[PDB]
């Protein structure tokens, strides 16, 4: 479940 | 130790090899600079206090090396985005490999060092943002709150206007940068948690916003 916290690192 | 509590430093993420702006919160030892640095990341409160091996902490970068002072073979810290080499990315260590200046462009090439392997001959886009790597012992400690490096990537459409409307880099419905934001897996567009309801970030590895189903 992809959080914009998670992806905040490309 | 080398680095004191409250001192501003860069901490390297061992997965991706990138260095991040962080700050020393507590210092503990294990058994000599094989100590443990407890750092909190400047713009990543959600990760709280992380423990760093000493080989992965140095004094905060402060000094920019101008294009004209860049020598091949020099080892520096610069910005690169290995998934999108034309865009801004993160901060990696690199050995400068080649420079070419023509009437239209200043061309910087370097070997970017990532998590494990290196990435030879990268075309560095941000030639005016190359940092000298602070050397241990030499140079002063950074104790006063410093200016921030810019890290990517950049919304071409809102120009990262950290104060504006953006139905792209922010909620595809509103745009409010208002921890628990979630993102489509077909469109890659971000959504909130609210905008029907929700509860506590789904199990499922994939998850969706209506326009891609
Ligand atoms: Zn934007
Ligand atoms: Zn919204
Ligand atoms: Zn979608």
């Amino acid at each position: 479940a992809r959080t914009k916290q998670t992806a905040r690192k490309s | 130790s080398l680095y004191k509590v409250n001192e501003y430093v860069d901490a390297r993420d061992t997965n991706m090899g990138a260095w991040f702006e962080a700050q020393v919160v507590r210092v503990t030892r294990k058994a000599e600079e094989d100590v443990i640095y407890h750092v909190k990341y400047d713009d990543y409160p959600e990760n709280g206090v992380v423990q760093m091996n000493s080989r992965d902490v140095r004094a905060r970068a402060r000094t920019i090396i101008k294009w004209q002072d860049l020598e091949v073979g020099q080892v520096v810290m610069l910005n690169y985005n290995p998934d999108n080499p034309k865009e801004r990315g993160f901060w990696y260590d690199a050995e400068i490999s080649r420079k070419r200046e023509t009437r239209t462009a200043r061309e910087l090439y370097a070997n970017v060092v990532l998590g494990d392997d290196s990435l030879n001959d990268c075309r560095i886009i941000f030639v005016d943002e190359v940092f000298k790597i602070e050397r241990p012992g030499e140079g002063s400690p950074m104790v006063d709150n410093p200016m921030r490096r810019k890290s990517g990537p950049s919304c071409k459409h809102c120009k990262d206007d950290v104060n504006r409307l953006c139905r792209v880099c922010a909620c595809h419905l509103c745009g409010g940068r208002q921890d628990k934001q979630l993102m489509c897996d077909e469109c890659d567009m971000a959504f909130h948690i609210y905008c029907p309801p929700l509860s506590s970030v789904p199990s499922e590895d994939e998850w969706y916003c209506p326009e891609c189903r």
